[PDB]
C-alpha cells in the first residue's frame, strides 16, 4: 500500500475518472493504522488533489467543478489542524474555481483607456491568485495556475498599447518602424494602424527618399535581405501587402551616416539591418557607432539595475523597446552564425559582447515568461531549459562562459517561485511526527530539491 | 521514480527531435549516458534486456519492460554517435568550413512540418549516394516515420544533395517550374548578329 | 543568382547546338533533374522478419534497381565544353574571360584568325554591372526549404557563408584568359 | 492594331496548359515509350466531355 | 479434398495480393504529388 500511494504521489490522476465511491473504496480498503493512513483518514481530499491533473481535459473549469462535486459528496459522507482540513480544502478549491471562472470572464471582457482597465483587472486576478496561493503543493492547482498564468501573460504581451512609442525626437523612419513593429507583433484588435500608416506615408513623401539607395546597388548591401519585407510594405502604402512577387524597390540605406541623420539610436531594435551588420562585423572602421554603443550600455545598465504587477510592468517596458521573442530569437541566431574571428574595433567588439548578453538574456526571459508560473513545475522544467540552453546557446565557446551569470540571475529574479519554511510549518502545525515525512516526500518529488529538514 | 525518469527520457527525446541541444554532441552523449546509468540503477534497485518493442512517446505505457528502455537508450546513443561521425566525415571531406565550432546551431523558431514535404524530401533522397544498396522503412524512437537502410543510418543523414541550391531547386518541382519568373511578368545583341553574318559569309 | 532577362539574352545570343532543342537554360536544368529522377527506380517488397535485430518494427523493404546505347543527354552536356560554360563561370566567380570564334587556319597554322567576339575586363561597364547585379541572397532558400533538417540547415548556412565570402573576393589572374570555340555548334 | 516584336517577350504558355508536370504525369500512361505526351489529347477529352 | 499445400498457396496469394496493392498505392503517391497522405484518400462503399 505504501509503494502504491508513493507511486500515486509521483503520478497523476484524472478528475473525471475519480468518483466519490472510488474515494470511499480507496479509503476503506486502505489499512486503518499507519503513519500515512491517519492523514488519508484526516485529509484525503487535499491529499488526492495534491497529485491530480486536469490539464488533459483541456477545460479546467468544468472538470475541476466535477471533481469538486464528487469530493463534496465524499465530504458529506465523511479537529487536528484548523489551517488544513478537508472542508477547508473544499472551500479553498471552490474559491479557486471562482478565480478560474473570473479569469476567463476578464479575458472575454477585455478582449471583446484600456490600459487602466487591464491594470485593474490583472490586479484583481493577482488578488485572486493570492487567495489561492497557499496550497501551491497540489498538482491540480499547480496545472490550473500554470494554464491561467500562461493564458494571461500571452494575452497581456499582445494587448500592449502604442502610446509609449511616440517621442519628439522620433523621425519619420522611426515612427513608421515603430508602427511597423506594432503591426507585425499586434494586429488582433488594433485595425486602425493600417489607416494611420496610409495617412502618414503621404506626409513623409519628401522625407522617404532621403534614406534610400539606387535600384542596382541596394540589394547587394548587407542586411537588406532581412529588411526587404519591412521596406516593401513601407513603400506600397499598405501594411497588409505581401512581397510574394519578388519586386526590387528603393533599398533603405543602412549606413551609419544616413541612419544617425535619419533615425534615433534608442529605437534601433525595430530596425533589423543594423543588427545584421553589427553582428556580421562588416562595419567600416571609419563608422561612428558611439550612438548605439551608449544606448546599449545605458539600456543594459538600467535593466540590470532592477510582484505580478511588477512583472507586467517590466514586460511592457522591455517589449516597448521592440524586443519580441520571435524577433529576439531570429536576430540572436546570427550571433552564433557569425564567425568569432574578424577585423573590427575594440568598441565594436565590446558592444557585440553586450548585445550577445542582451539577446541571450531577453530570449531566455521571454521563453520562460511564455512558460511562467509561480509553481514548482516552472523550476522543474527550467532545469531542463537551462541544460538545453547550455547545450545550444553557449555551446563550446570559452568567451561565452562569462555572460552566463546575468541570464540565470535575471530569470531567477523575475520568475522566482517563493516557498517559506513558515508556510510548510503552518501546513504541518497540526500534522504529527508521523505525517510530516510524506508531505516532505511529495514536496521533494515535485520540486526536486532538499529545501528543508 | 521510474515514471519521472521515463518522462525525463521522453523530454530528452523531444529535445533531440526539436534540435534543442544544437551541435553539442558531448552534452547529448553525457545526458544519455547518465540516463542509461540511472535506468540501470533503477533495475538494480527493483535484469536488463536487449529485446522488446520500443516505448511509444505518443502513448506512454506502464507495461514496457526495462529492456525496452535500455534499447531506446542504445538507439539514442547510436543516433547521436552516427550523427557526430557524419559531421566529422563531412568536415574532413569539405575544406570550405574551418571548424565545427564556427558552424552555428539553428533554433526551432522557424518550424514548419508539412507531411507532403516530409515525404517528398525523403523519397527524393532515396536514390542518392548511400553506403548500402538496399533500403527499408521503420518507425524511429521519436515515434515518427523515419526511413533508414539496413544499417539504420538515417537517410537524411546518410544521403545529402551536397548543395542548398540543389535541394531548393529539386523540391521546388511543383506544377509549373518557375513561379517568381511568372510573377515578375517579363532579341539578340546586334553585334552577335553582325558577327554571325560575317562568319557565315567568310566560311 | 542572375536576373532572368539577362539569362534569356545570354541564352538566345549563344544558343548551344545540342541545347537548341529547348528554350532556356532553366528548362535544361529541370529536364536534367527529370532524367536523374528517371534513372532512379523504386520497388517495394515485403519482408518475413517484422522487426530488425535492433528491434525497430519494420513495415516494408524497398530495393532500388538501376538496370538499363546512345549517349546520355547529361553526359553529352558534361564532356562538351561551350562558351556558355566559361561565360557563366566567369560571371558567377567574378573573373574575366575572353571568348572568340575560330574562323580558319592560315599560313599552315602559323597564324590563326580569332574574330573579336566579346571581351571581359574591369574596364568595360557591362562586366561591372553584371558582377554587381549578382544577388548573393540564399537564406530565402533555407526559409523556403525547411524539411525538419536542422543539422543540414546549419551545414547549408555555413556553406552559403563560405561560398558568398569566396564569391565577393575572387582571385585575380591579371585579367588574361582566352577561349577558342566553334560557331556552328558553340 | 500593331505589336512591336522587340518589346514583347515570348513565354512558353504550354508550360501552363499541357507542358506542366501534373498533366504530363497523368497522360504518361501509354503502350510504348515512343508515344508523345497525351496531355494535348487529355485537354481535348476533358473539354469535349 | 483440398490439400494443406493448397491452403499455403492461397495464403501466399493473399499476401502477395495485399502487398502488391499496397506497393502500387505507394508508387502512385510517389509519382503523383497530388495526394499527400493515404489518410486523405477516400474509401468507396461496395453498395453499388
Amino acid at each position: 500500500a505504501l509503494n502504491t500511494v508513493s507511486q500515486l504521489e509521483i503520478g497523476a490522476v484524472d478528475a473525471q475518472d475519480v468518483t466519490a465511491s472510488a474515494v470511499r473504496a480507496f479509503v476503506g480498503a486502505l489499512p486503518s493504522s499507519g503513519y500515512h493512513f491517519g492523514f488519508v483518514r484526516q485529509n484525503v481530499v487535499f491529499y488526492l488533489l495534491s497529485h491530480a491533473t486536469v490539464q488533459t481535459a483541456r477545460d479546467p473549469l468544468y472538470a475541476a467543478e466535477q471533481l469538486h462535486e464528487q469530493l463534496d459528496r465524499f465530504l458529506r459522507h465523511q479537529d487536528r489542524l484548523p489551517f488544513y482540513h478537508n472542508g477547508a480544502t473544499l472551500t479553498a478549491f471552490q474559491k479557486l474555481l471562482q478565480t478560474l471562472r473570473e479569469i476567463q470572464t476578464v479575458i472575454a471582457e477585455q478582449s471583446g483607456g484600456q490600459q487602466p482597465l487591464v491594470r485593474r483587472v490583472i490586479t484583481q486576478l493577482e488578488t485572486a491568485a493570492t487567495e489561492a496561493r497557499p496550497y501551491v503543493n497540489c498538482r491540480a492547482v499547480a496545472e490550473l495556475l500554470d494554464l491561467t498564468y500562461q493564458r494571461l501573460i500571452y494575452w497581456a504581451c499582445t494587448l500592449m498599447p502604442y502610446v509609449l512609442f511616440r517621442r519628439d525626437t522620433d523621425t519619420e523612419l522611426d515612427t513608421v518602424l515603430l508602427m511597423h513593429f506594432f503591426y507585425t507583433h499586434y494586429r488582433s484588435v488594433n485595425g486602425d494602424l493600417a489607416v494611420e500608416f496610409q495617412n502618414y506615408v503621404k506626409n513623409s513623401v519628401r522625407h522617404m527618399s532621403s534614406f534610400v539607395s539606387s535600384d542596382i546597388d541596394g540589394d547587394q548591401k548587407p542586411g537588406a535581405e532581412h529588411m526587404r519585407d519591412v521596406s516593401y510594405k513601407l513603400f506600397v502604402g499598405n501594411l497588409q501587402a505581401r512581397d510574394a512577387s519578388g519586386l526590387m524597390f528603393p533599398i533603405i540605406s543602412t549606413r551609419i551616416s544616413t541612419v544617425n541623420l535619419y533615425l534615433s539610436p534608442e529605437r534601433m531594435f525595430f530596425h533589423p539591418g543594423l543588427i545584421s551588420r553589427l553582428l556580421s562585423e562588416e562595419v567600416s572602421p571609419r563608422a561612428n557607432l558611439d550612438a548605439y554603443a551608449r544606448v546599449c550600455d545605458r539600456v543594459l545598465e538600467d535593466h540590470l539595475h532592477t510582484r505580478l504587477l511588477d512583472l507586467t510592468q517590466m514586460v511592457m517596458r522591455l517589449v516597448e523597446l521592440g524586443f519580441n521573442h520571435d524577433t529576439c530569437a531570429a536576430y540572436a541566431q546570427m550571433a552564433l552564425i557569425q564567425p568569432a574571428s574578424q577585423k573590427s574595433s575594440l568598441f565594436v567588439s565590446e558592444i557585440r559582447e553586450k548585445l550577445i548578453q542582451i539577446i541571450y538574456n531577453f530570449y531566455t526571459f521571454f521563453m520562460c515568461l511564455y512558460v511562467y508560473s509561480p509553481t514548482f513545475l516552472f523550476d522543474h522544467r527550467r532545469r531542463l531549459i537551462l541544460e538545453q540552453h547550455r547545450s545550444t546557446l553557449i555551446g563550446s565557446k570559452e568567451e561565452l562562459q562569462h555572460v552566463w551569470s546575468n541570464v540565470t540571475l535575471n530569470v531567477n529574479t523575475h520568475f522566482a517561485v517563493q516557498y517559506t519554511e513558515e508556510d510548510f510549518e503552518a501546513h504541518t502545525k497540526g500534522a504529527t511526527e508521523a505525517e510530516r515525512e510524506y508531505l516532505y516526500r511529495d514536496l521533494h518529488s515535485k520540486w526536486g530539491v532538499h529545501l528543508f529538514t | 521514480l521510474q515514471e519521472t525518469l521515463a518522462t525525463e527520457y521522453f523530454a530528452l527525446l523531444h529535445g533531440i527531435q526539436t534540435f534543442s541541444y544544437g551541435l553539442d554532441f558531448r552534452s547529448q552523449l553525457e545526458k544519455i549516458r547518465d540516463l542509461r546509468t540511472r535506468f540501470a540503477e533503477l533495475a538494480k534497485r527493483r535484469r536488463l534486456s536487449n529485446e522488446g518493442v520500443l516505448p511509444n512517446p505518443r502513448k506512454p505505457q506502464a507495461t514496457t519492460s526495462l529492456g525496452a528502455f535500455t534499447r531506446g537508450l542504445n538507439a539514442l546513443e547510436r543516433h547521436v554517435q552516427l550523427g557526430h561521425q557524419y559531421l566529422l566525415n563531412k568536415l574532413n571531406g569539405s575544406s570550405l568550413v574551418y571548424r565545427l565550432e564556427d558552424i552555428p546551431s539553428v533554433l526551432p523558431a522557424t518550424h514548419e512540418t508539412d507531411p507532403a514535404l516530409i515525404m517528398r524530401d525523403r523519397l527524393r533522397r532515396l536514390c542518392f549516394a548511400r553506403h548500402h544498396d538496399t533500403f527499408l522503412e521503420v518507425v524511429d524512437v521519436f515515434g515518427m516515420r523515419q526511413i533508414v537502410t539496413q544499417a539504420g543510418e538515417p537517410i537524411h543523414l546518410v544521403t545529402d544533395y551536397g548543395n542548398v541550391a540543389f535541394k531548393y531547386l529539386a523540391l521546388r518541382d511543383d506544377g509549373r517550374p518557375l513561379a517568381w519568373r511568372r510573377r515578375c511578368s517579363g532579341v539578340v545583341t546586334t553585334r552577335y548578329k553582325a558577327i554571325t553574318v560575317a562568319v557565315a559569309v567568310c566560311q | 543568382v542572375f536576373p532572368q532577362d539577362m539569362l534569356q539574352c545570354l541564352w538566345l545570343e549563344l544558343k548551344p547546338q545540342y541545347a537548341e532543342t529547348y528554350a532556356s537554360v532553366s528548362e535544361l536544368v529541370q529536364t536534367l533533374f527529370q532524367i536523374f529522377t528517371q534513372q532512379c527506380e523504386m520497388v517495394t517488397e515485403g519482408y518475413t522478419q517484422p522487426q530488425l535485430p535492433t528491434g525497430e518494427p519494420v513495415l516494408q523493404m524497398i530495393r532500388v534497381p538501376r538496370q538499363d546505347t546512345e549517349p546520355g543527354l547529361l553526359d553529352v552536356f558534361i564532356q562538351t565544353e561551350t562558351a556558355l560554360d566559361y561565360a557563366l563561370g566567369s560571371w558567377l566567380f567574378g573573373i574575366p574571360v575572353c571568348l572568340g570564334v575560330h574562323v580558319a587556319d592560315l599560313l599552315k597554322g602559323q597564324r590563326i584568325l580569332v574574330a573579336r567576339h566579346l571581351e571581359y575586363t574591369s574596364r568595360d561597364r557591362d562586366f561591372l554591372r553584371i558582377q554587381r547585379s549578382r544577388d548573393l541572397n540564399l537564406s530565402q532558400l533555407l526559409q523556403d526549404t525547411w524539411t525538419e533538417t536542422p543539422l543540414e540547415h546549419c551545414w547549408l548556412q555555413a556553406q552559403i557563408r563560405r561560398l558568398r565570402d569566396y564569391l565577393r573576393f575572387p582571385t585575380r589572374l591579371e585579367f588574361i584568359p582566352l577561349v577558342i570555340y566553334n560557331a556552328q555548334d558553340h | 492594331f500593331c505589336i512591336t516584336p522587340t518589346q514583347w517577350p515570348a513565354m512558353q504558355l504550354n508550360k501552363l496548359f499541357w507542358e506542366n508536370k501534373l498533366v504530363q504525369q497523368l497522360c504518361q500512361v501509354g503502350p510504348q515509350k515512343s508515344t508523345p505526351p497525351l496531355g494535348k489529347l487529355w485537354l481535348y477529352a476533358m473539354a469535349t466531355l
